[PDB]
């Protein structure tokens, strides 16, 4: 059950994707103020 | 900027009033700043500023007075 099959390798593109979607996730928070008749403007 | 480019309006459309519109327009955004605090929507804010407004608007129609005034104009020199 261990030991056997494969052992995982180059893990980094595991934290990569994990990466990409907490950077994403907070460009989403800024922009979800927004959603709704109660969403407010955002000046830039 | 806003009441920069609103001061620089007023002397569009009327010509006089710069002064009153900076001061009211300030004042509005001064006491709407405690009312943010109490969780209000700026949506309940602004609705009761219009809602306000437009019967403030019809109000001052009921108030105004003629220019007849009495026998001679009496007007035009104390409007300048
Ligand atoms: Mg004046």
């Amino acid at each position: 059950v261990p030991s056997n099959a494969t052992f995982k390798n180059k893990e980094k593109p595991q934290e990569v994707r994990k990466a990409n979607i907490i950077a994403a996730r907070s460009v989403a928070d800024a922009i979800r103020t927004s959603l709704g008749p109660k969403g407010m403007d955002k000046m830039i | 900027k806003i009441l920069v480019e609103l001061a620089q309006q007023q002397d569009r459309e009327i010509g006089d009033g710069t002064t009153s519109v900076v001061i009211i327009a300030s004042e509005l955004l001064k006491r709407a700043n405690e009312l943010v605090k109490n969780k209000i929507h700026p949506t309940t804010i602004i609705t009761g500023f219009r809602v306000a407004l437009r019967e403030a608007i019809r109000f001052i129609n009921e108030v105004l007075s003629t220019s007849v005034d009495t026998l001679g104009k009496e007007t035009l020199i104390n409007i300048a």
